[PDB]
RNA sequence: UCCAUUGCGACAACGAGCGAGACCCCGGCCGCGGGCGCCGCGGGACGGCCCGCGGCAGCGGGAGGACGGCGGGGCGAUAGCAGGUCUGUGAUGCCCUCAGACGCCCUGGGCCGCACGCGCGCUACACUGGCGGGGCCAGCCGGCGCCCGCCAGGACGCGCGGAGCCCCCGCCGUGGCCGGGACCGCGGGCUGGAACGCCCCCGCGCACCAGGAAUGUCUUGUAGGCGCCCGCCCCCACCGCG
């Protein structure tokens, strides 16, 4: 969907935002989407758009990150795009570090 | 000789009371004790000729500390594959003192035993827990490292 | 002068800006039994009975 | 069982002068000035090095009972490092003709019996293999 | 007839072979259909650097695809070993391998 | 128990009281083989039998490294060869040897700016040192000598327990005290 | 205080989150179930107990216990490098090329040359060793037989299977010697379409007798010694990964 928002020519800000409304309100407790590449200059920046909290390592990475990149393709040349969505509830399996714990 | 299901295909039967287990450095001995008139026998071959020369002793070192009498009477079958020859050494001598403890078995006379045994030499009765650590790369050895040409 | 052995009291610490050196509280072990400080190579705990070559040097207190 | 009770060595050096004496074998005496294993350099220095291969070889098939080990597996059984080279040394196998003439011989002389796959030791060679065992204890 | 069917299961991770063990062994129990024969693990293993390039110190990527086999032992009419087939559950990506 | 089937642990008593309790013969077994780890633990090395601890310094220089099945058989060859000169319980000689070969005194910087002090040997220190010198003299002898490794172990024991500088030991005891005495 | 923003006691801060830990794979120990094959599911260990010391967090021991205080690995924060890869890629901007091609093939040859400098390694410098027979010991994981050939290897078949070191007895015996095995002349094989590749047999017998100034790795199953497998691969490892 962001790859062919930015196809599109959204703002690279308003594209990303609008993929992590859309995963927040599917409930992933957080959504980060890096775009990469030559963004309207000649030098190459990475602006990272996040939101929410994201798990970063362990196996539990595994479980409860979905990890997806792109490479959308524009005329200066490709920028690559990685959106991660981690959800804790994922129905099979419970973060290792969270206690449940009781009444 | 990795851990296989053979313990009853060398001999059939003939009334094995116990089958224990003796573990060391990947070598592991499954002896077979049955009442005998104190013959023991390794890998169908007499303890006493074992071929670490130097290391026959350290073979019949628990039937010294227990003493001959208690051993007499008993017969033992022990069939050692993995590892090697030391540690086959190793693992025999902790199969018979496993074996001959296990007939006077949870009796007051076996914590005596085991006692004896644990204070001539600790670990006699009881497994050494030490196993082989793995190659990492960028060394030949486990913990090894190649030299650092520059720096 | 030969020897005079001395039993460690207390093991003070470990010196020489390597920790090699231990410093021990060491108690003449027969003789008039003064307590002095003596800086030690190697690992060295209580009760340790030492030979001191001359016995009326000692290191800093604690140093 | 008996040649277990007789030490490996002290059985394989007596049946070697057996082997020669009831004229086993009989040396082909062409591998004679032949060195086994393409892993030494120097040849046997011992002369009567046949008779004392023989003896081992049949001891070997006897401890094999109806395992019936094949002569190259025998050969891996005479397998030592080929030193002497700047590449690191590794294990090399015996020669097969000599362990092959030794089986051949016991063959004919019905010691071993032939079986499917590897020959394996016949009851009448069995009968003198641990009739020397008993008498050397 | 009264044939032995053996059945082969090969699956890469150990809960779903489970999983297919479990039906497999329910369905057969009344056909007598024996308890799963684990096989040694085949730990494929493909160890490649980590770096597209030659740079920076040599690093190593240790992947290890274990497969995991059971064997099933079932004498019975084979009509009915057919139709036990349709009635344990299927796993995707698991296989099972009837050889007489 | 008789060390190599021939020796007992009975008469073998240290007579240096600040070197007995470091040097064990309680816990010998026939063959020096022990597999017990020493590594583990500061000062379990102490609760060793001495001639293991010797054992276990014979094999060195990496050639030579592991084999204490062949050190061993040298310790043996060498304890016939003291019983056979010195007609005496070698064991015994041994625990001497160790107990002379061990300086009381060493040079080291102590928080110095090069300028060594006198410092003292640990007692666990003058039994480890002990042993390595008596090792590490034989070693050097028969690098290039008809004469065998079992010779020359027995001499060095045989020399360092009356005390004789002919030990390359004992003239590395009297060097290291010599440069601490002067440092001091 | 801790391996650690690891905790505790505080505190214009008050609540969070990421990394750390947890997690995951393996190992060792014990149950249960299964079994062509040891392989599936659980437990066990937590600084819990004891003694001292510490508001505390913990600390030093003693124990019991396969196992003791990060057992070894996998994963890897935040922000960057203008580190490297366009020759891994129907990844790719732009420039060049674009039928006398920078497409794609075909034969031959190079990359493997070499006054030399340097980085990994390998084998030695011997007697704790070399050389002859004999015993014989694994693990990642794994086919064999018979006959011929000095081996190398081959033919013809079939359904299978296993190390060095070390131990034991001889020999040489301090001699650059039988240490060492570089070179170099016939010869025997192999693989492929083709050697210049590899293997092997009788020669031949180099330095090196322990390495200056420097420098590197390592704390238990570790170092080191000693084999073995796999990756690439017609053949080929002094390499890497096990």
């Amino acid at each position: 969907n962001l790859r062919a928002k930015l196809e599109e020519a959204m703002p690279i800000r308003r594209a990303a935002y609008s993929i992590i409304r859309t995963a927040m309100r599917a409930g992933a407790a957080g959504c980060e989407v890096i775009v990469a590449g030559k963004l309207r200059a000649q030098r190459a920046r990475a602006n990272k758009f996040k939101e929410g909290c994201l798990i970063s390592t362990g196996h539990p990475k595994r479980i409860f990150l979905a990890e997806a990149t792109r490479h959308i393709k524009m005329r200066q040349g490709v920028i690559g795009v990685k959106v991660r969505i981690y959800n804790p509830n994922i129905r099979g399996a419970v973060m290792p570090d969270k206690i449940e714990i009781g009444a | 000789d990795l851990l296989e299901r053979n313990d009853i295909e060398v001999r059939e039967r003939d009334k094995y009371t116990v089958h224990t287990l003796g573990k060391k450095k990947n070598s592991v001995a499954v002896a077979f004790v049955k009442a005998g008139k104190g013959d023991i026998l390794v890998n169908n071959v007499p303890l006493a000729l074992v071929r670490p020369e130097i290391l026959r002793t350290k073979v019949s070192e628990p039937i010294m500390i227990l003493g001959e009498s208690l051993f007499k009477g008993l017969d033992m079958n022990i069939k050692v594959a993995g590892g090697g020859h030391v540690s086959q050494i190793y693992a025999v001598r902790q199969a018979i003192s496993r074996g001959v403890l296990a007939s006077v078995k949870d009796e007051a006379a076996r914590s005596e035993l085991r006692a004896k045994l644990v204070s001539y030499d600790r670990q006699l009765v009881v497994s050494d827990p030490r196993r082989c650590e793995a190659k990492k790369f960028g060394g030949r050895g486990a913990r090894a490292r190649r030299q650092k040409s520059y720096r | 002068p030969e020897p005079i052995n001395a039993r460690v009291i207390e093991v003070l610490g470990r010196t020489s800006s390597r920790g090699g050196i231990t410093q021990v509280k060491v108690e003449f072990m027969t003789g008039e039994k003064r307590q002095i400080i003596r800086n030690v190579i190697g690992p060295v705990r209580k009760d340790d009975i030492l030979v001191l070559m001359e016995s009326e040097r000692e290191a800093r207190r604690l140093r | 069982s008996s040649v277990t009770r007789v030490p490996a060595d002290v059985f394989i050096n007596s049946f070697a002068a057996h082997l020669k004496n009831r004229g086993i074998i009989k040396c082909p005496a062409f591998t004679d000035y032949v060195k086994t294993g393409v892993s030494r350099q120097y040849a046997p220095r011992d002369a009567d090095w046949f008779y004392i291969k023989a003896a081992s070889v049949i001891r070997h098939f006897y401890i094999s009972g109806s395992h019936s080990i094949g002569v190259a597996g025998l050969a891996r059984k005479y397998s030592s490092l080929q030193k002497g080279k700047t590449t690191p040394h590794h294990t090399k196998r015996a020669s097969c003709k000599v362990i092959r003439s030794i089986v051949s011989q016991f063959l004919g002389q019905k010691l071993l019996i032939a079986g499917e796959r590897g020959r394996h030791i016949s009851p009448n060679g069995r009968k003198m293999v641990e009739d020397f065992a008993e008498g050397l204890q | 007839m009264h044939q032995k069917y053996t059945i082969i299961v090969v699956g890469k991770d150990l809960k779903l072979v489970e999983r297919y063990v479990k039906s497999i062994v329910k369905e057969g129990r009344a056909f007598g259909i024996s308890g799963p024969c684990r096989a040694p693990v085949r730990r494929l293993t493909i160890t490649t650097r980590k770096s597209p390039c030659g740079e920076g110190t040599n690093t190593w990527h240790r992947f290890e695809l274990r497969m995991y086999k059971r064997t099933f032992w079932v004498t019975c009419g084979g009509n009915d070993i057919s139709t036990i087939l349709s009635k344990t559950v299927v796993i995707p990506g698991i296989q099972v391998t009837v050889e007489v | 128990v008789a060390l190599f089937n021939k020796w007992p642990l009975t008469d073998v008593k240290c007579q240096d009281e600040s070197l007995e309790a470091y040097i064990s013969i309680d816990n010998h077994s026939f063959v020096p083989h022990s597999a017990g780890r020493w590594s583990a633990k500061r000062f379990r090395k102490a609760k060793c039998p001495v001639v293991e601890r010797l054992t276990n310094s014979l094999m060195m220089h990496g050639r030579n490294s592991g084999k204490k099945l062949m050190a061993m058989k040298t310790v043996g060859e060498a304890f016939e060869l003291i019983n056979l000169y010195t007609g005496k319980n070698p064991v015994q000689v041994l625990v001497d040897a160790v107990a002379n070969s061990g300086p009381r005194e060493d040079s080291c910087r102590i928080g110095k700016g090069v300028r060594r002090q006198s410092v003292d040997v640990s007692p666990l220190r003058r039994v480890n040192i002990g042993i390595y010198n008596i090792a590490t003299g034989a070693r050097k002898a028969a690098f290039r000598k008809v004469r065998p490794f079992a010779e020359c172990l027995a001499e060095e024991i045989m020399n360092a327990a009356a005390g004789a500088d002919k030990s390359y030991a004992i003239s590395q005891r009297n060097s290291v005290e010599r440069i601490a005495v002067s440092n001091r």
